[PDB]
RNA sequence: AUCUUAGUUCAACUUUAAAUUUGCCCACAGAACCAAAUCCCCUUGUAAAUUUAACUGUUAGUCCAAAGAGGAACAGCUCUUUGG
RNA sequence: AGAGUGUAGCUUAAAAGCACCCAACUUACACUUAGGAGAUUCAAUUGACGCUCUGA
């Protein structure tokens, strides 16, 4: 009842799934630089994205009103004649 | 700290008999 | 004129300018450890049954000057180097060095036990006699 | 309780016996992962689909390349058990200016120009 | 209650913030860390915040530790925490006030 | 449903992955003269194109950061040989 | 906190508008004398976070994994904590 | 004869540091000190007169 049976299909999903994360320990030991080589390389792109966050929040204000917009209205009673 | 490799420097119980 | 050319930022490159001044910063704090380091130049007497040692040194363990009974030039006018008179001599010896080399200022932090004693109070009175203080001035913030 | 997992380094060290059994290499290592994702965050701590929202993996298989630096590999030793890595490879060199647009990415994890 | 570190190694303290809030003497004062009468440690001077091991040389004038180091064998001592402040500014700087 | 096989075969898992059946255009005009791209196609291209300037942007900032490190190696290492005088 | 636990007020969380610039993750260093982990930040992946103006609404939930205290180490048992 | 070869009892001093000495030391004395005594073993880096030691 509240046991259960573990199928083989199980085994063979859960076989599979340890397989990919072990090859994924394999492609994480071996890294192309060490902690002090990296250090500040991404500085600059970094700086300049949050920059670029910033100019944009500082941006916000209302849209500009155009005379042409509020004159257009009196097109609601256009005729031939 | 505990998990550091300067714990039990400050020990001085098991200096008096 | 130009040659009035003058750095609003005026330098001192001075080890002791504030220090003189009396506005250099003591380290203050270890409010639980003997002897305190609220000071700029300490004097120390190390008294080992050889040789006596008197020095006067910064904050920073560094000896400015000393007077130790090592010298050959104050050997001989000892036949020991235990009596008192051996540490007047010493600290007569030390109170002219501090004259002569800038130091009118001191602290001496003796152990209440080792205060109490007449052997160092007559070093003490000596080198105090001899023109250097055993006092430093507050820091004017 | 229930905490964060520390993995122990003694696991990321690739023996003489795993090096030939994956296509890889101790010395002269390799620039960018190519990593994609093959598991939910949901039924997962948040420091697990805070991780995974961080290194753009937040849709599903959809590969996401990363540098092969320290930095990002301590956010994929977090979240090495809802991704798969696997290495860029570079059989015919970087893109110039010409050919970005007409490249391609084969199952087998190379760039390529012109299909 | 909270006995504890509030201001972590390599953090900017100004002048009067507390370092750390303690029931017994667990981090002692040092370089112008000053403490108060609730053993609560300041920050004296404006800097940055280290910790350190050094030797305790407790004051005479007290009693139930200038004896316990009298009960110690040849060779030994005993260490102790303590929390300074590396000063940052200097005390100040001259500039030109007048041109006579 | 040969997925497995399709990877083994340097293939895509998905036969409407990448392949003849679904990029290459799916009709012409009568005359001959190709169609206009269909939607698909040009999202794909700029997806695998915005995917490769971010692979070489990555590459090219850690070769810099290389170079980097070897110039401050030169400078700290050898700057002290100027003390090493007079 | 409440003559209070069938409710209210404050906080925490949520929402909108607005201002500004750092927020999260995070190695090395660091946190006491008397196991899991936690705190803190350089970088790095990211794009969010803080502040201001203005309101309402929810609040002492169930189950599962784990560590504890109470009832056996049980009674599908009351309670605290990390996570889902 | 002769193999190492030698700082006062001791050593990591270039002529150094440690208790052995003594004396007043509230509930004894070591602690705290009043004060005093001990070597480059010698002739000009090399050899012997001293030692654990080597045949006698
Ligand atoms: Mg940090």
């Amino acid at each position: 009842r509240r046991p259960r049976f573990v199928s083989l299909r199980a085994k063979q999903n859960m076989i599979r799934r340890l397989e990919i994360e072990a090859e994924n320990h394999y492609w994480l030991s071996m890294p192309y630089m060490t902690r002090e080589q990296e250090r500040g390389h991404a500085a600059v792109r970094r700086r300049e994205a949050f920059e670029a966050i910033k100019a944009a929040a500082t941006s916000k204000f209302p849209p500009h009103r155009f005379i042409a917009d509020q004159l257009d209205h009196l097109n609601v009673t256009k005729k031939w004649s | 700290y505990k998990t550091k490799p300067t714990h039990g420097i400050g020990k001085y119980k098991h200096l008096i008999k | 004129v130009e040659n009035e050319a003058v750095a609003p930022e005026f330098t001192n490159r001075n080890p002791r300018n504030l220090e003189l001044l009396s506005v250099a910063r003591k380290e203050r704090g270890w409010r639980t450890v003997f002897p305190s380091r609220e000071f700029w130049h300490r004097l120390r007497v190390i008294r080992t049954q050889h040789h006596v040692e008197a020095l006067v040194e910064h904050q920073n363990g560094k000896v400015v000057v000393s007077a130790s009974t090592r010298e050959w030039a104050i050997k001989k006018h000892l036949y020991s180097t235990r009596n008192v008179v051996a540490c007047e001599s010493i600290g007569r010896v030390l109170a002219q060095r501090c004259l002569e080399a800038g130091i009118n200022f001191m602290v001496y932090q003796p152990t209440p036990w080792e205060a109490a004693s007449d052997s160092m109070k007559r070093l003490q009175s000596a080198m105090t006699e001899g023109g250097v203080v055993l006092r430093e001035p507050q820091r004017i913030y | 309780k229930f905490t964060r997992s520390r993995i122990p380094e003694k696991v990321f060290q690739a023996s003489p016996e795993d090096h030939e059994k994956y296509g890889g290499d101790p010395q002269n290592p390799h620039k960018l992962h190519i990593v994609t994702r093959i598991k939910s965050t949901r039924r997962r701590p948040y420091w697990e689909k805070d991780i995974i929202k961080m290194l753009g993996l937040e849709k599903a298989h959809t590969p996401q390349v990363h540098k092969n630096i320290p930095s990002v590999n301590a956010k994929l030793k977090v979240v090495k058990h809802l991704i798969r890595i696997k290495p860029l490879k570079l059989p015919q060199g970087l893109p110039a200016e010409e050919n970005m647009s007409n490249t391609c990415l084969k199952s087998t994890g190379e760039l390529v120009v012109q299909w | 209650r909270r006995q504890g570190i509030k201001k972590m190694e390599g953090h900017y303290v100004h002048a009067g913030n507390i370092i750390a809030t303690q029931r017994h003497f667990r981090w002692h004062p040092g370089a112008h860390v000053g403490v108060g009468k609730n053993k609560c440690l300041y920050a004296l001077e404006e800097g940055i915040v280290r910790y350190t091991k050094e030797v305790y040389v407790p004051h005479p004038r007290n009693t139930e530790a200038v004896d316990l180091i009298t009960r110690l064998p040849k060779g030994a001592v005993l260490y102790k925490t303590f929390v300074h402040v590396v000063p940052a500014k200097p005390e100040g700087t001259f500039k030109l006030v007048a041109m006579l | 449903a040969g997925g497995q096989w399709r990877l083994q075969q340097g293939l895509a898992a998905n036969p409407s992955g990448y392949g003849p059946l679904t990029e290459l255009p799916d009709w012409s005009y009568a005359d001959g003269r190709p169609a206009p791209p269909m939607k698909g196609q040009l999202r794909r291209k700029a997806e695998r194109e915005t995917f490769a300037r971010r692979v070489v942007l990555l590459s090219q900032e850690m070769d810099a950061g290389l170079q980097a490190w070897q110039l401050r190696q030169q400078k700290l290492q050898e700057e002290q040989r100027k003390q090493e005088n007079a």
